DNA sequence: GGGTATTCGCCGTGTACCTCTCCTAGCCC
RNA sequence: GCGGAGAGGUA
DNA sequence: GGGCTAATGACGGCGAATACCC
């Protein structure tokens, strides 16, 4: 094993061997970003696509080129930790190679100029942290991935609804990535409309018009011709049998002398073979029959010139004969089968009112731009660029392949504008669809769902601002002058800067990372949202759009998703899954190649999936990839069933593939209610760091693939030894294995200290290692916060029984021993920030100092000379935090003050000035601080490096003559000036001091680059001189009223604090922690809690007696044997674990990690069961029921019938009661309507809405309704007068009229309105 | 825009205003509380009744004027809390629940000062307020006027309102702790200690049973005074020896004066615990009715502690002869599927067929698994064996209607059942395995489905129903009681709605509490059972239910006679009081939110005819 | 012209509460 | 620093 | 930094405004 997992093993429970390991589970966000930043050749996805999308950019025929070579992402500035301190966005600058080139008015195309600009600056791009999110301000972002409608075309139903009266009208959406949409749709009346994106339907052959086809050759394209000769007398047809399928005989089908079909008789397979073996071509046939049909061609007279009958005209008796007396022998019907082939085409046709290609051009552009008299190049233009210009229309690499693959053809790769193939094809396959040889796609399958990240959408952002750009430079170099200016007073950044910052900035899918836990960063991270751009809302979003569909398998987590009123729209992401190429959803399968389970993965899509039979992972095989059953359980069109042994084409990797991380982490998930699994999940993601997290006595196994993949751990890059820990940093020295050959140096991680996350909570890293220790690449160093030696600890494991106690758990509450407070393992800590700027005013700059009016000196005994609170002082409520004057010239205060009720010590303060003044103290301070940290970290590095280049000198300085008596005496500073004789030797002594002459200048660069960067004015908005933060940090401890949560989904608020003496306690006196309520079981049906209670007993019972026999401290054989018996616990287990091969001291520190409990890894599906349980009960000495009788810790009587007791893993959550709790009596009301303000923050009354209007009508309230609503919030001069009356110690009061009714009036009467109070 | 939509103005300044003198904050048990009191915070109740302290301040001359007695609230000093204790002494607060569904989301309390920032909400009113300690967060207001206080204390106080207004049931009735208690309490067992001894009372019952000397349930025979008041309002005592529980004595001790014995005498679960509460309120009067209410949650909560139930993994039995049922099931089906795979039956038929026999297959294993579980305690008297309704733990908490229903035992030991798809049709095979066993993925991902579509429903639903409750309550907020009686004769025949198979409805029920439009005849003419329009409470019901009346016309608000709003008579009695309605109640208000809370609620509690086959033996 | 369908467009779509960022705009001297 | 958008969460 | 000017992913219900059939 590995050195951090050596250190504590985890007993693993779980059967089936892990083929596929848990991937990088942030690699979605840094993959897609990379593919954006990917300095790359050909134009795939990424910045690059952008640049050649837009460029080059041409005159309106000025004949001045703009052409693009590269681009450079310039080195960002700031790193990303001071980035986040000083509240500025975390990004690089962009640059990008241009040429503009002016070729000759009146010539053959040549430059008569071009000029290559020295990469041109376009605008600032934030980067990715190596963590997968953004510091846009200061504050760490996520830019969520989103489900939205692939590019591509789609044919759906929309049925049942339609009219009422059945008639299913189909229709075909045409959608691309970036341009106008297309839309064809059916009507009641079987008329084929089209509508360009979302406008009027017009109908459809006018776009079939405006690309040039005639009317002959439209209804040569979709229709079937038959032919009519006339020989010697009345319409003879030329017939192919096989078109008669399904058709009532109207006349008598006689042939070659025998009648075959008696004219009234539905033709029959029998006749339909008679016919075909008799080979019948032509018949006969009456012109009753062929009064109805329609003409294909327009069938002008020859001989005169005039024309008769039209394209797609209706037959009538007297259009026959003046046909056949013009001389056509040949006619060209339609063939119309009311069945199958329908006249849809033909009465499109019939109501189209446009002729020629011009009038349908000037039916769009009317449609377009209603009102304007259209012009036919501004129609022609205008149809042009709509659809098929590259530029303004395309599709995408995926819309194309959508789109092919939706027609059958077999080419992928397509181009992206619309070519007038597809738009014809596209009719086709609706008017098929229409006569019902298809079916309709369903928008929820993840096959039609496609997933754009985050570099996907920036790319979308920046384009949209090269866009702007690209305009506004077009006019700028077709009006002003060509040949004077270079390329960069042409091209504006702020455009750029300003779709990109909005994007990351102002956007719905860029979203604070939700950081309070490391499983809500991860998964905040890996999410999947179908809202934002271009995506359904959540409030408006119909319920089928939100239902699991069973493409979800292994792709999106099923029980993961928000509980409000986005559920289902959310869609936390699988484990295994990853995005395609095109942005599609594949998940891991094993391949089965006949016989044997194969051990190759292949990643499938949804599409590829349909087609397959896959068999489950919990399929029993045996020692050579067969199934061990006949009839294996598999599913095929999205629906399980039984298939035989030789019919399975795939597996499933893991039975951890189908659940995201958060539902991975939950111990027996498959004994939970999918509801309660659910809200067990949600919660999960709240829990709190507390001051020391320990560990799950019962896991999953996934926690240190979360801790780990969350960016809160800190993890060594090249493996080593560790040369110094402290509580701030870890040096490591690397091992030379890994040790660069030039200019390597050692390894040295900075920790972070009690720093404010996202949601106040704290992020704070401790040293897992020793001095001493070797670290392999790979292992974790530093604990995150709430995470221990590696593993994810969301909350802490405690002894808690299923028992009602005197109703203080009556509901979901939850009660709990004073020495859980005791032990002060459920306190947290919390961080706030306060910020205090001083801006510049007209009537003169604010002043920070500490002279404040009317104070008293006690305010000023905890503040410095320079008005800002010491580091470390005890503050509370209102006392002053800094000082400030508000000039007049002062008088009065504007001194930022601790928020009421809230109490912690400053840890930290920050200034930052623009101004860059010469002597402020605080900055002197918090200046040395930082200087001699950095300055120990450079002395620390150069000292190693001279140490080198000392013994350098010394292996130089023992060739040529050993000197060792003298030397190793005198000091080594003393060598340099020590000679030699004059050789080559010599030369080499100057190498060496030319390079310890290199070292001391790049210190000093660097050294000089860090002060700079430290001195520096911090960039404040315009007007602001300075800033001055404080974090305040606090201790909260667990009170009644907090919330406490399981993993399955129980929760509950602290209703109690026991003495322990109260509690229930076994035989043994140990008393219980938790007394939770059993009736939350049954109808909650969430089991996971019991069995997790059951094994987290056998847990903390081994780790008891371990820590019973090493406290006696008996010996190490007697440990082995112990640890061994327990880790083996049957057979079937993948663990396998040696301790023989563990060394006796590893053995030791293995037995002091596992004495608290040893912990155990039930993987959620392939979990424990309860047998395995019973046995690591009994192997502990405990009950094999897993219940305890329990004495009342207040009488002393023992409970009849014994109690389940047992350690189950609790977290606190994010909602602490004295964040909820909240009153006011007066406070500021609001300007216009003079309510009191609404909130927390502000003091805040609560909203008494109309329900409780209703509430209150109910009863006979008519006086407590009253006063609710004038005197308690809106009728000023009642407010006032009643708190003086109750001052006075009356109780009467006015009523008067409400102000807010008042504003009403004056806002009716604003419109043309009148409307008053009468009086008589 | 300002003006129209929820969010502009009517809606949400001019009916939705933001009150002062209030609070919010998350909500907790308090066990130790009576009925018509809530547990405050201190600090949330200083600064909620600020101006009150001041003006008990300046009277009392602890400070000179107003800015001192801020200062002094601000500091916090002995002498505030005394003077915030003697002045919420009387006064009385609002506790509302963010939905307030019907008039009993809002009642008022008496508060008690506690430590803590959470405020303590009585449990018996939890029902009332579809409040849970899982995170729910209360608001509460503060009446300030003296109006408003005789309002709250006298209206709306919790203990006023323990009737539904929507049905006359009553709103209070213990929940879940206290009937689990409860039921173990009175239910009896065949052996234990002390079986069969005989007790002079329950005082010495509970000298057994706490001495343990005797198990709290051991069959004796104990003498037991009961009251009843047969007389005008006089209690008569019989004392008799009756043969029952230890546990059912003990609970007798609290039971007041008036009540029969017979009433705790059987197992006690929540049916008889609801119906118990009920008779004590029709016999006694509201009084007797809150303190036993209180009563009987103390004593459930205490000996449900004292019992000591918990959840086991072995607590629910997985029927022996589930794996039997199943394999045949699923032979079952390989057989008709291999008999259609051969083509005499359409697949429509084997769908159905195989629907059949899966429901078939669960019922048997349901049964079997009830059949376990039920009646599994056989525990030896004397001599020979015998066997009775066992004590297995999740049973008790099934049976007593504290948590869980028989599905949900179903779900938990047994199959659980057939599942939906997407579109509505049911999955062939269903899901065999239970929450004790392990689901697989694919059961789990259908169960998954099944949950899913059950959450987005109850947010859909919430909001439709929001907006119908909406619309009633305005439709119908103009309607009050004005006149008292309009006179008239016009009247609705009330029937008792029989739907097929059986009687649906009752007639007592349907007619209790409304007026009779004229009198109505015994089987023989001339012989008037009810008076000209009379109120039918309880007593004229029973009557009704005595002789054989079938139809009874009622004064109905529809036809009311009286202008610009209705009569006492023609509406009737129900409300949370007893009485016929006073003049002045708004019942437009209340019928819409009686109507419109269950349709909401319901949702989140939701989270052939070939031959007629006659039921009872008629003509 | 008069009644019947059919399209068309407006109005509505549960409460209470708690966190965070961001706010008139654009260009040149 | 009253407001309003967007995002997330609680019951 | 300061001063001046001017697109597409709801749905139902209901009632009015044409489409059309005599
Ligand atoms: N989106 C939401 C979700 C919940 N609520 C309200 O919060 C409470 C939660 O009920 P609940 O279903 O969570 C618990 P309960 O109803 O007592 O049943 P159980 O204990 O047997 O499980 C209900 O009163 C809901 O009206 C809401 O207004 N909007
Ligand atoms: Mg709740
Ligand atoms: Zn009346």
């Amino acid at each position: 094993y590995s050195y951090t997992e050596k250190k504590r093993i985890r007993k693993d429970f779980g059967k089936r061997p892990q083929v596929l390991d848990v991937p990088y589970l942030l690699s979605i966000q840094l993959d897609s970003f990379q593919k954006f930043i990917e300095q790359d050749p050909e134009g795939q996805y990424g910045l690059e696509a952008a640049f050649r999308s837009v460029f080059p950019i041409q005159s309106y025929s000025g004949n001045s080129e703009l052409q693009y070579v590269s681009y450079r992402l310039g080195e960002p500035v700031f790193d990303v930790q001071e980035c986040q301190i000083r509240g500025v966005t975390y990004s690089a600058p962009l640059r990008v190679k241009l040429r503009l080139v002016i070729y000759e008015r009146e010539a053959p195309e040549g430059t008569v100029k071009d000029i290559k600009e020295q990469e041109v600056y376009m605008g600032e791009i934030p980067l990715m942290t190596d963590n997968g999110t953004f510091v846009i301000n200061g504050t760490e972002r996520v830019i969520v991935s989103q489900l939205h409608r692939s590019p591509g075309v789609f044919f759906d139903s929309d049925k049942g609804k339609t009219h009422s009266s059945g008639k299913v009208l189909y229709n075909a959406r045409i959608i691309p990535y970036r341009g106008s949409w297309l839309d064809f749709e059916f009507d009641p009346k079987d008329n084929l409309f089209v509508r360009i994106d979302r406008r009027r339907k017009l109908p459809a052959t006018i776009i079939l018009r405006a690309l040039n086809y005639t009317t002959e050759q439209i209804l040569d394209l979709f229709f079937e011709k038959v032919i009519f000769e006339i020989r010697d007398n009345k319409l003879q047809m030329e017939l192919v049998p096989e078109r008669l399928r399904g058709e009532t005989a109207s006349f008598d089908i006689e042939a070659n002398g025998k009648v075959y079909v008696e004219k009234g008789r539905r033709i029959t397979a029998r006749h339909i073979r008679q016919l075909e073996k008799d080979d019948v071509k032509l018949i006969e046939v009456p012109v009753e029959y062929i009064a109805g049909k329609v003409v294909a061609k327009d069938y002008i007279d020859e001989s005169t010139g005039e024309l008769i009958c039209a394209a797609n005209m209706e037959l009538s008796l007297d259009l026959l004969a003046k046909l056949s007396q013009s001389g056509h022998k040949r006619i060209e019907t339609l063939f119309t089968n009311d069945l199958d082939h329908g006249p849809y085409i033909s009465e499109t046709l019939r109501v189209d009112p446009t002729n020629d290609r011009l009038s349908a051009l000037v039916e769009i552009y009317r449609m377009m731009r209603p009102g304007e008299p259209p012009t036919r190049e501004a129609a022609e233009s205008l149809f042009e660029n709509l659809f098929f210009s590259e530029d303004r229309y395309d599709l995408s690499a995926v819309g194309r392949m959508k789109f092919n693959r939706s027609l059958l053809r077999e080419e992928i790769e397509g181009s992206g504008i619309l070519s007038k193939d597809d738009i014809i094809d596209v009719m086709k396959k609706l008017i098929d669809i229409r006569n019902g040889k298809g079916e309709v796609d369903d928008i929820d399958h993840l096959g039609n769902r496609r997933i754009r990240s985050v570099g996907e959408m920036a790319e979308n952002q920046f384009r949209v601002g090269l866009v702007r750009v690209e305009r506004a430079v077009k006019e700028r170099l077709s009006l002003g002058d060509l040949d004077t200016l270079m390329p960069q007073d042409m091209i504006n950044a702020k455009p750029i800067s300003a779709a990109v910052k909005e994007f990351f900035g102002s956007s719905q899918l860029s979203q604070f990372m939700d950081q309070n836990n490391p499983l809500s960063e991860i998964t905040h991270k890996r999410r999947i949202s179908a809202l934002g751009p271009g995506g359904l809302t959540r409030e408006r979003a119909g319920f089928e759009v939100r239902d699991v569909h069973p493409t979800h398998y292994g792709r999106v987590c099923p029980i993961e998703t928000p509980e409000g009123p986005n559920i289902g729209l959310i869609n936390s992401l699988s484990v295994y899954a990853q995005t395609n190429e095109y942005g599609f959803l594949e998940t891991p399968y094993r391949k089965v190649t006949d016989g044997v389970v194969t051990d190759e993965i292949h990643y499938l899509s949804a599409i590829e999936e349909g087609n397959y039979v896959i068999a489950q992972a919990n399929s029993n095989l045996d020692e050579e990839g067969h199934f061990v059953e006949d009839l294996v359980t598999c599913r095929s069109k999205g629906e399980s069933s039984l298939f035989s042994r030789d019919q399975v084409d795939y597996m499933d990797v893991s039975t951890q593939q189908v659940v995201s991380v958060g539902a991975s982490l939950i111990p027996f998930l498959e004994h939970d209610d999918a509801n309660r699994a659910l809200m067990g999940a949600n919660m999960q993601r709240q829990a709190v760091p507390t001051l020391r997290a320990d560990k799950p006595l019962v896991g999953t196994g996934m926690e240190r693939a979360v801790a780990v993949d969350s960016g809160v751990t800190a993890v060594a890059k090249r493996g080593g030894v560790v040369q110094y820990v402290d509580a701030s940093r870890i040096v490591i020295k690397v091992n030379e294995d890994e040790m660069y050959p030039g200019e390597a140096g050692i390894d040295i991680y900075n920790l972070t200290k009690y720093t404010r996350s996202n949601q106040n909570t704290c992020i704070n890293q401790m040293p897992c290692v020793s001095l001493g220790e070797p670290v392999e690449r790979g292992d974790v160093l530093a604990d995150g916060p709430s995470t221990d030696l590696g593993e994810l600890a969301l909350g802490q494991n405690m002894r808690v029984a299923f028992m009602p106690w005197n109703g203080y758990n009556f509901e979901d509450s939850i009660l709990v021993s004073e020495r859980v407070v005791q032990e002060d393992r459920f306190t947290t800590i919390h961080i706030q920030e306060l910020a205090c700027v001083s801006r510049d005013t007209k009537l003169g700059p604010e002043e920070i100092t500490a002279d404040i009016p009317n104070v008293g000196e006690a305010a000023l005994s905890k503040l410095d000379e320079s008005g800002i609170v010491y580091i470390g002082a005890e503050v509370t409520g209102g006392d002053i935090l800094v000082g400030k004057v508000t000039p007049k010239s002062d008088v009065k205060d504007s001194s930022l003050r601790v928020p009421n009720g809230v109490s912690g010590t400053v840890i930290d303060v920050q200034v930052f000035t623009r101004d860059g003044v010469e002597k402020d103290k605080r900055a002197l301070e918090i200046e040395e601080m930082q200087l001699k940290q950095a300055k120990k970290d450079l002395s620390e590095e150069l000292q190693i490096l001279e140490a080198g280049l000392f013994s350098r000198i010394r292996a130089v300085l023992v060739a040529g003559g050993v000197e060792a008596e003298k030397l190793d005496k005198l000091p080594r500073d003393r060598w340099l000036e020590l000679g030699l004789t004059d050789e080559e030797k010599q030369n080499q002594l100057e190498q060496l001091a030319e390079q310890y002459d290199e070292l001391k200048h790049e210190f000093e660069k660097k050294l000089e680059a860090k002060r700079r960067k430290i001195t520096q004015g911090d960039d404040l908005a315009p007007g602001v001189l300075k800033i001055v933060k404080v974090y305040l940090a606090v201790k909260r401890r667990i009170q009644p009223g907090d919330k406490m949560a399981g993993r399955h989904g129980n929760k509950g608020v602290i209703s109690k604090i026991n003495p322990i003496e109260d509690m229930p306690y076994d035989e043994n006196g140990t008393p219980v922690d938790i007394v939770l309520n059993p009736l939350g079981v049954p109808s909650r049906m969430n089991i996971g809690q019991i069995l997790e209670t059951h094994l987290g007993m056998a847990a903390k019972g081994i780790g008891d007696k371990i820590n019973a026999m090493l406290k006696q401290q008996q010996e190490v054989a007697k440990l082995r044997e112990f640890i061994q018996r327990a880790y083996d616990l049957g057979a079937d287990v993948r663990q396998k674990v040696d301790l023989s091969t563990f060394s006796d001291e590893e053995v030791m520190r293995l037995a002091e990690n596992l004495r608290k409990g040893m912990p155990i890894a039930t993987p959620v599906f392939d979990g424990a069961k309860e047998a395995e349980i019973k046995e690591l009960l009994k192997l502990g000495d405990l009950p094999t029921s897993g219940q305890i009788r329990l004495y009342d810790g207040r009488t002393g009587e023992q409970f009849e019938r014994p109690v389940t007791v047992g350690y189950m893993y609790m977290l606190k959550l994010n909602h602490l009661v004295d964040d909820k709790m909240h009153a006011r009596s007066t406070g500021s009301y609001s300007l216009v309507t003079q309510q009191p303000l609404g909130g927390k923050a502000q003091f805040g009354g609560q909203r008494f809405g109309e329900m409780e209007v209703w509430a209150l009508e109910a009863y006979g309230a008519a006086y407590t309704l009253q006063e609710m609503l004038t005197v308690k919030s809106d009728d000023v001069n009642g407010r006032t007068k009643m708190y003086k009356n109750i001052v006075d110690g009356n109780h009467q009061m006015e009523p008067g009229m409400p102000e807010s009714f008042n504003v009403l009036l004056k806002e009716i009467r604003s419109l043309g309105i009148n409307i008053e109070l009468e009086d008589e | 825009d300002m003006i129209k939509g929820k969010q502009g103005r009517f809606r949400q300044n001019l009916l939705g205003k933001r009150v002062d003198y209030s609070g919010r904050s998350v909500i907790t048990v308090g066990p130790y509380l009576r009925l018509h009191q809530c547990g405050l915070p201190k600090k949330m109740a200083l600064e909620l009744f600020k101006p009150f302290i001041y003006g008990k301040l300046e009277l009392r001359g602890l400070a000179t004027t107003i800015k001192a007695a801020k200062k002094m609230v601000e500091r916090e000093e002995a002498v505030v809390w005394d003077i915030l204790d003697e002045v919420i002494r009387e006064h009385p607060v609002l506790l509302n629940r963010a939905p307030t569904l019907h008039r009993l989301g809002i009642q008022a309390f008496e508060p008690v000062l506690i430590e803590g920032k959470a405020i303590q909400l009585h449990p018996l009113v939890c029902a009332a307020y579809n409040a849970d300690f899982d995170g729910d967060q209360m608001a509460v207001h503060v009446p300030l006027t003296l109006e408003a206080q005789l309002e709250a204390r006298a209206l709306m106080m919790s203990t006023n309102n323990i009737l539904s207004p929507a049905n006359g049931e009553p709103i209070i009735v213990p929940s879940q702790d206290v009937v689990l208690g409860l039921y173990y309490m009175t239910r009896d067992c065949v052996n234990a200690k002390g079986e069969g001894m005989v007790l002079t009372g329950p005082k010495e019952a509970e000298r057994l049973y706490r001495s343990g000397l005797a198990s709290l349930h051991a069959r004796v025979k104990v003498r037991i005074t009961e009251y009843e008041k047969d007389a005008n309002g006089e209690l008569v005592a019989k004392t008799s020896l009756k043969d029952t529980t230890v546990g059912r004595a003990i609970l007798w001790m609290i039971v007041p004066k008036g009540l029969p014995y017979s009433i705790v005498n059987q197992a006690l679960g929540k049916k008889a615990i609801s119906k118990m509460l009920n008779t004590c309120y029709r016999i006694l009067g509201l009084k007797p009715t809150v303190i036993f209410a209180d009563q009987i949650m103390y004593t459930g909560f205490a000996y449900a502690a004292r019992s000591g139930a918990s959840v086991g993994i072995d607590d629910m039995v997985i029927p022996e002869k589930k794996h039997e049922i199943i394999s045949e099931a699923e032979a079952e089906v390989a057989e008709i599927q291999e008999q259609f795979q051969s083509g005499l039956v359409t697949a429509g038929e084997r769908y159905n067929k195989v629907i059949d026999i899966w429901a078939a297959a669960n019922d048997r294993v349901s049964k079997a698994m009830m059949d376990n579980l039920q009646t599994e305690t056989v525990i030896n008297r004397d001599g020979q064996e015998e066997k009775q309704v066992s004590f297995n733990s999740i049973y008790m908490m099934a049976d007593s209607g504290a948590r869980g229903s028989a599905a949900q035992i179903r779900q938990l030991a047994g199959m659980r059942g057939l599942m939906a798809k997407p579109d509505g049709s049911i999955i062939e095979t269903p899901i065999t395995a239970n929450f004790r066993e392990g689901l697989n993925v694919l059961q789990y991902f259908i169960s998954t489905h099944g949950a899913r579509k059950g959450l987005a429903d109850t947010a859909l639903k919430t909001a439709n129903s929001g907006y119908l409750t909406r619309r009633l309550v305005d439709v119908a907020q103009d309607l009050v009681v004005t006149e008292d009686d309009c006179g008239t004769h016009e009247g609705i025949m009330m029937t008792p709605v029989i739907e097929g198979g059986d009687v649906k409805e009752p007639l007592r029920d349907r007619v209790l509490g409304r007026v009779t439009a004229e009198d109505v005849l015994k089987p023989g003419t001339a012989d008037i059972l009810v008076p000209r329009n009379t109120l039918l409470h309880e007593q004229w019901c029973d009557l009704l239910e005595e002789n054989s009346v079938d139809a009874v016309k009622v004064r109905s608000v529809v036809s009311c006679d009286t202008d610009f709003g209705v009569c006492a008579h023609c509406y009737g009695r129900d409300l949370a009081r007893g009485h016929i309605i006073n003049k002045g109640e708004a019942i437009g208000v209340i019928a819409a939110q009686s109507i419109g809370e269950p349709g909401t609620q319901l949702t989140m509690r939701t989270f052939a005819e070939s031959s007629i086959q006659v039921k009872n033996k008629g003509s």
